[PDB]
RNA sequence: AGUAGUAACAAGAG
RNA sequence: CUCUGCU
């Protein structure tokens, strides 16, 4: 028994994002909860590396793309590249 | 255009697919709607990628051409797939068949004569 | 001198000026009152064509059944009913046999097809019978209450967004003991919610609505047509879609192609056969329509074409393709409005709907109603009755012009053993075969050969107006073969006129009409000008938009004056703004915009053209710069048409007829989605160009798009720090919003 | 009355 | 007294 562990030991919608992301996909969270529990911690870590970090002379300094659908991604991406001009 | 004699002759009109547009014969049908979405909808392109020199190049041009285009983007969408996207139509013709000589092919095939006329502008090599 | 018309015919030939044989400058017979009558005769006489059939109840609806498959061979000439399976497989194997691999081709096809279809595929179409209302339904109308019911039943199933998984959802409706739907009564608004039993729903979910086909012609009495519900329709799109498959491989089926491609085809085909005939072997073709058609294509023989095309096939494809024969053998066919009786000497009047037929006296009726209700009530269960035999104006098409075309490949000398043969075209229930044979004796056997095996496979020619004459002229689907198609300008009058679309859109139309009339349907320059001429009057006297010159009094009659004055270009002005025309026959591709695009005043061009005008409105891409015609025969067709949206591209009034009725929620909830759609677009504008994806709500996304977009408007400097936090806390505020619901 | 023709209109719903 | 003229 790990899913009730991972359930239990993430932030609510953390997990919520990485179920969300995988039924997208396509993929049964009861069976491969592995890659249940790696997308979780991912998903975290990024959260973490944009958090509490704003860039001011008060706003986020980092955009979470991951956690997001697969458009939505993508629109932010291409939104960015297309005022900073960083290549996509 | 120029136009010529209306000559009266027993026309003889056979039902086959032409062109009514031509499209940009570079670009397949998936590469003009790859760059409509690039010229009207930046953002909303996704992970699609410009690779072919011509979409670059068209893109570019659209681009230029459209800064500042008030008009919706829906319709200048429409109007990009209609001048990119090459259409072709089941016709009874008796002349050229190409979309310049299609679009006019009421003024110059009739059941009983044939107007001749030369469309003016550059014509495809092909 | 007694001028006749008639005798015209007497020089030319009547294919060459078929065009006068044509009323079409008169209106349509339109039928008045209820289709009840009309949709009762229909199932009584489906019955009676198949009585010697067995008659069975089914277990699940309940309701008789009759089942004329393997019935008595036919005695007689009339039409039967009695199709023999055998007969029909061995149509099928032949078929296969002389083209190779055609069923195992479009069984992948269409097995590509069902995994890439979805279900808004299912949005096309009109009056799709809603069973949620007992009434009929703009198809994306009853898709959506359908999906509304399924989802708050506990089918939930269908958010894949693939046809496949809605027909699951169903089918697991079908099966589900009971049912919820909600239903709106006034007496004030009541959201009512009515529970439906299994039978209840299974009948309603097998029911087929009912009407009469309105502005028919060619046809002295009317009849009645049918239109399926939303459970059928996801079947029937798969059926039709393998059926099509199939007969784009076929010579002899040419109902998929349509228009110019229909007659090439035909003429092709036509000319082939008169190629590979012999010379010294007689040669005669056969014009011909099937009587009762319609009425005789059992559903049973579909279902035994649709498992034997889809042998070896997974056992899943093959359900998937047979459900749509097994719902429809077990169909039921809704009566309609009902009947109207009136009292002379109290002078009142009143109308008893159809679902208390069952138990009304008989001596309301007049004789023919009285005989044909006493026949039809042992099939009457809750208002509809039960019509397993026969199909009802089936939307199998496709896969009725397949079993034509099979028994009509059964005629080649391979098959027929003998020396006579015959192949020819085949079109849903018109037929034209040409048979080849040594002497007028065979052809007379060959005649009777084919007239006998289709009354075997259940087809049954229409002897009464059918008729055989020596190849080379024929007709079929109203199309007149005189050595050669022969163009027949009435068909296409009534596509003449103003369309009333808009004043921009029905211009553009009309001078298309006018120029692919000329291409095709051999319309003279000449009169072509007149057409041009009668059509700007026309336009002109609809529009009120008379020249401004002109004296002719209206009440856009000022304002097309004073535009008039105020215009120093003339020549510039649109038709619809009191312009000259400059159209020609040079000039009739090219949009009025365009054409006059140079002559036009620099501030008219820009107001006439100005993109933040409120009189434009746009839709999904899919309903731009197109329109719906309906010629005088055949099923509607799309006609895309050259505009330059202007202010004249504006959208007439929307029949309010329904806000005094009981379903006006309907319009309401109608009202709130657009309310949202437009603002997803506001947020999205690429969703009206190609349709938008994702499994989170509208709201998630579109506060999701709102944040990113300020945050790189931001970066870019479009807008200031107090807009960018103004725009953060509304975000916040909507969070909040969705969250305490 | 009359339109029209196999069933309706000759207003309908509050 | 209000609503509708293809619902
Ligand atoms: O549209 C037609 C043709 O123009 C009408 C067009 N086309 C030909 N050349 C060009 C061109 O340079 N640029 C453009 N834009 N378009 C061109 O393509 C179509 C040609 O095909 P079609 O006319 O329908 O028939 P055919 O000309 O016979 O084409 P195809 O059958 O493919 O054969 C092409 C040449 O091959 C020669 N050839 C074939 N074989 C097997 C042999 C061979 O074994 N030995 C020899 N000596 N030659 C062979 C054919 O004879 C033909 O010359």
């Amino acid at each position: 028994g790990m899913e009730d562990f991972v359930r239990q030991c993430f932030n609510p919608m953390i997990v919520e994002l990485a179920e969300k992301a995988m039924k997208e996909y396509g993929e049964d969270p009861k069976i491969e909860t592995n890659k249940f529990a790696s997308i979780c911690t991912h998903l975290e870590v990024c959260f973490m590396y944009s958090d509490f970090h704003f860039i001011d002379e008060l706003k986020h300094r980092f955009e979470i793309i991951e956690g997001r659908d697969r458009t939505m991604a993508w629109t932010v991406v291409n939104s960015i590249c297309n005022t900073t001009g960083v290549e996509k | 255009g120029t136009f010529g004699p209306v000559h009266f002759r027993n026309q003889v009109k056979i039902r086959r697919r032409v062109d009514i547009n031509p499209g940009h014969a570079d670009l397949s049908a998936k590469e003009a709607q790859d760059v409509i979405m690039e010229v009207v909808f930046p953002n909303e392109v996704g992970a699609r990628i410009l690779t072919s020199e011509s979409q670059l190049t068209i893109t570019k041009e659209k681009k230029k051409e459209l800064q500042d285009c008030k008009i919706a983007p829906l319709m200048v969408a429409y109007m990009l797939e209609r001048e990119l996207v090459r259409k072709t139509r089941f016709l009874p013709v008796a002349g050229g068949t190409s979309s310049v000589y299609i679009e006019v092919l009421h003024l110059t095939q009739g059941t009983c004569w044939e107007q001749m006329y030369t469309p003016g502008g550059e014509v495809r090599n092909d | 001198m007694d001028v006749n018309p008639t005798l015209l015919f007497l020089k030319v030939p009547v294919q060459n000026a078929i065009s006068t044989t044509f009323p079409y400058t008169g209106d349509p017979p339109y039928s008045h009152g209820t289709g009840t009558g009309y949709t009762m005769d229909t199932v009584n006489r489906t019955h009676k064509y198949s009585e010697k059939g067995k008659w069975t109840t089914n277990t699940e609806t309940g309701a008789p059944q009759l089942n004329p498959i393997d019935g008595p061979l036919p005695e007689d000439n009339e039409p039967s009913g009695y199709a023999q399976t055998d007969c029909v497989l061995e149509a099928m194997a032949f078929l296969e046999e002389s083209h190779p691999g055609i069923f195992e081709n479009s069984c992948l096809e269409t097995m590509e097809i069902v995994q890439q279809t979805r279900v808004d595929k299912l949005t096309q179409g009109r009056q799709t019978y809603d069973w949620t209302l007992n009434r009929n339904q703009p198809a994306a109308t009853a898709l959506a209450n359908t999906i509304e019911v399924f989802r708050s039943n506990g089918l939930t199933a269908n958010e894949s967004g693939r046809l496949i998984d809605f027909l699951k959802d169903v089918m697991d409706s079908m099966d589900k003991e009971e049912m919820e739907i909600t239903t709106h009564f006034q007496r004030t608004i009541g959201k009512k919610k009515q529970r439906l039993n299994k039978r209840s729903y299974l009948i309603r979910a097998l029911t087929l609505n009912t009407m009469t086909k309105d502005a028919e012609r060619g046809k002295l009495k009317r009849r009645a047509i049918a239109t399926p519900g939303m459970q059928i329709r996801g079947f029937v799109y798969f059926v039709e879609a393998l059926a099509r498959s199939i007969c784009e491989k076929l010579e002899q089926s040419g109902l998929p192609v349509g228009g110019n491609e229909k007659k090439a085809k035909l003429a092709n085909v036509v000319r082939k056969m008169m190629t590979n005939s012999q010379d010294t072997e007689l040669s005669f073709t056969i014009t011909g329509d099937n009587t009762k058609w319609n009425e005789n294509q059992n559903p049973r023989m579909f279902l035994a074409m649709i498992t034997y095309i889809t042998r070896n096939q997974p056992e899943w494809f093959r359900n998937v393709l047979s459900i749509a024969p097994i719902m429809f053998s077990n169909k039921m066919a809704r009566l309609g409005k009902g009947y109207m009786f009136e009292s002379k000497s109290m002078k009142l009047r009143t109308q008893v709907p159809a679902e208390m037929l069952a138990n009304i006296d008989l001596k309301y009726f007049n004789k023919s109603t009285r005989e044909k209700i006493e026949k039809i009530r042992p099939l009457l269960i809750d208002g509809t009755a039960s019509l397993s035999p026969g199909m009802m104006m089936g939307m199998f098409n496709m896969l009725s012009t397949v079993l034509g075309v099979s028994i009509l490949n059964l005629g080649q000398k391979k098959y027929t053993k003998t020396t006579y043969w015959w192949d020819g075209l085949q079109s849903s229930d018109d037929f034209a075969l040409i048979v080849n044979a040594p002497n007028h004796e065979g052809i007379q056997a060959g005649v009777d050969r084919f007239y006998r095996t289709c009354k075997l496979v259940g087809i049954n020619m229409s002897k009464k107006k059918s008729y055989i004459n020596r190849t080379g002229t024929f007709e079929f689907t109203s199309f007149f073969y005189r050595y050669g198609f022969v163009a027949n300008f009435s068909m296409e009058l009534p596509s003449f006129g103003v369309s009333g679309i808009n004043e921009s859109a029905d211009m553009s139309v009309g001078v298309t009409v006018i120029k692919n009339n000329m291409i095709n349907n051999d319309l003279g320059p000449a009169t072509a000008q007149m057409a041009l001429q009668l059509f700007i009057k026309d336009y002109r006297y609809t529009y009120r938009c008379h020249r401004g010159d002109t004296q002719i009094q209206t009440r856009r009659a000022f304002e097309l004056k004073k535009l008039w004055e105020q215009t120093r270009s003339k020549a510039g002005l649109l038709v619809s703004d009191g312009g000259p025309n400059l159209y020609n026959i040079r000039n009739l591709h090219i949009p009025e915009v365009c054409l006059k695009w140079e002559l036009m005043d620099e501030d008219y061009q820009g107001r006439l053209c100005n993109p933040m005008n409120p009189f434009v409105s746009h839709k999904e891409i899919d309903s731009v710069n197109n329109a719906v015609v309906m010629p005088a025969h055949g099923p509607a067709k799309s006609m895309e048409y050259d505009a330059v949206a202007t202010t004249h591209s504006w959208i007439p009034k929307r029949n309010r007829s329904i806000l005094n009725t009981s379903q006006r929620g309907i319009l309401e909830d109608e009202q709130m989605y657009q309310k949202c759609c437009n603002l997803f677009e506001k947020f999205f504008p690429s969703s009206s160009y190609r349709r938008p994806v994702g499994i989170s709500s509208m709201v998630e996304a579109m506060v999701s798009r709102a944040r990113i977009d300020a945050r790189i408007d931001f970066e870019s400097g479009r807008i200031k720090k107090e807009e960018f936090a103004e725009i953060m806390k509304i975000c916040s505020t909507i969070e909040e919003l969705r969250r305490q619901k």
